[PDB]
RNA sequence: CCCGGCGAGGGGAGUGAAAAAGAACCUGAAACCGUGUACGUACAAGCAGUGGGAGCACGCUUAGGCGUGUGACUGCGUACC
RNA sequence: GUGAAGAGGGAAACAACCCAGACCGCCAGCUAAGGUCCCAAAGUCAUGGUUAAGUGGGAAACGAUGUGGGAAGGCCCAGAC
RNA sequence: UGUAACGGGGCUAAACCAUGCACCGAAGCUGCGGCAGCGACGCUUAUGCGUUGUUGGGUAGGGGAGCGUUCUGUAAGCCUG
RNA sequence: UGCUGAAAGCAUCUAAGCACGAAACUUGCCCCGAGAUGAGUUCUCCCUGACCCUUUAAGGGUCCUGAAGGAACGUUGAAGA
């Protein structure tokens, strides 16, 4: 349920749960994911941005 | 203050032509039901009470690219265990859309617990753009 | 405001709830302490650039009032599977929550 | 007093605190039952669940998620000695 | 090795038999050993071979102009096939 | 005597072996509550409350501690038609 | 059973490909069938007067020169549990 709302339409962007996950904690204050993501279920157009971060090296 | 979401009788049923019929039919038909529960929808209930509205369009395509095909039985004895036995094979029973060779998700949902209820909700109308027998408003 | 509390009952991230926490080892029936023992609480969070988490901590301390949950809620359960026949044996504990943020 | 079979039992009077003391004389639940407020419901599975919860016969609230039970979905299982 | 007067997560559903492992709580975190497309809740990820058979959850006494990786060797352009 | 060796459905590579990575994750140690036993501390000491250590499934045995329909008694004592 | 014809200038029903075939699998055969609750439908036949009640898409409720009709309607019977 909670991490439905980050992976639906992140799937065809290629932003994998799993995969992306390695990516993400490489940064030590990035930790604690798993409920406070879930906002992404409204905040979509301008929750768009937030992957922009660390995209040079992380993608 | 809950974060369950019950009925939700049925909030989300993503109406959808599939395609995907023998040129990848064994990937799938593997994942109808995580399609009907989840992967896209799954973000209300996935896991309990919910239905769908997939779109068929053909049948006697299975494809499903093994030795298998042309040896493999299906059995329903459906009286008194059979006595006398029957032994038609994959490709030659999908020539009539039947129960055992053409929904997959009778292998899936695989007792009838949850399943109860959504037998013929896709309809499972077969052949092309000359049958559409599908939704007039506008499907995917 | 949104607290970065979580021993007991890192659900509390809302920003009034009403959502628990620990009734902790000492006195914490007293109502209030009105000292405030934190600040890196939230920042966008709260503003017109959005983010998921703690980077910043704005203005807006968290006050001290572990608050009056004194009459004893539902607790405790027992045992019997075989002959484990223990129907008292249960010592206590309960949760409770913050006296609703005046900021 | 009134009906019925010149009956049985009740509906009011009434000696009476009382007939929940009425002569199948005990001031009084138990094995099992009848009409009903609403449930679940003539595709049934597995000690018939406590969960987790939709809204339903009904009830309180200057709106405030509760006071109420058969128990759509299904999860957990084998309560004994 | 604690077996039941020990219950149930292990290795298949061989309660005992590898052994340390539970009082009792959460709309909270995770440890190994089974796995990790599934009923089933995380990559159709990246990075190197093999494999082209339905091979994996049936081997023992042999077989065989189908191929696969390696190091020596024989024969051959004064002409070996 | 109904195809019934992973529980299925067999998956042509999703695999099979080697090399990277982070999710699931029994009652398994963690969040932080409460605390019976035998020990050590700060002191107290009729003794106890917390700190600190060992740790908290319990039919053979020995420790050692809670309460009743009311009888014989606390009490022409206070309680109640 | 053999056709072309190779793997490997051979020999050749197979390798790539064909054409037939039997209690056999199938199959509008013979016999019932969504009582297969997937809940589908053709063909042919038949109903259009006034209105009320709020807690409204949930409904609850009336009254129309009483229509053509319906089962007990008088014996049964051919099936009669």
């Amino acid at each position: 349920l909670w991490i439905a709302r980050i992976n639906a339409a992140a799937r065809q962007n290629g932003i994998s749960y799993s995969k992306f996950i390695n990516g993400l904690k490489k940064a030590s204050v990035e930790i604690d994911r798993k409920i406070l993501a879930d906002i992404a279920v409204f905040d979509k157009v301008a929750f768009t941005a937030l992957v922009e971060k660390a995209k040079a090296a992380l993608a | 203050m809950k974060t369950f979401t019950a009925k939700p009788e049925t909030v989300k049923r993503d109406w959808y032509v599939v395609d995907a019929t023998g040129k990848t039919l064994g990937r799938l038909a593997t994942e109808l039901a995580r399609r009907l529960r989840g992967k896209h929808k799954a973000e209300y209930t996935p896991h309990v009470d919910t239905g769908d509205y997939i779109i068929v369009l053909n049948a006697d395509k299975v494809a499903v690219t093994g030795n298998k095909r042309t040896d493999k039985v299906y059995y329903h004895h459906t009286g008194h265990i059979g006595g006398i036995k029957q032994a038609t094979f994959e490709e030659m029973i999908a020539r009539r859309p039947e129960r055992v060779i053409e929904i997959a998700v009778k292998g899936m949902l695989p007792k009838g617990p949850l399943g109860r209820a959504m037998f013929r909700k896709l309809k499972v109308y077969a052949g092309n753009e000359h049958n559409h027998a599908a939704q007039q408003p506008q499907v995917l | 405001m949104y607290a970065v509390f979580q021993s007991g009952g890192k659900q509390h991230r809302v920003s009034e709830g009403q959502t628990v926490r620990l009734e902790k080892l000492d006195i914490a029936t007293g109502e209030t302490v009105e000292f405030a023992e934190v600040l890196m609480i939230a920042n966008g969070e709260e503003v017109k650039i959005g983010v998921p988490f703690v980077d910043g901590g704005v203005i807006k301390a968290e006050v001290v009032a572990h608050g009056r949950g004194e009459k004893v809620k539902i607790v405790k359960f027992r045992r019997r599977k075989h002959y484990r026949k223990q129907q008292g044996h249960r010592q206590w504990f309960t949760d409770v929550k913050i006296t609703g943020i005046s900021a």
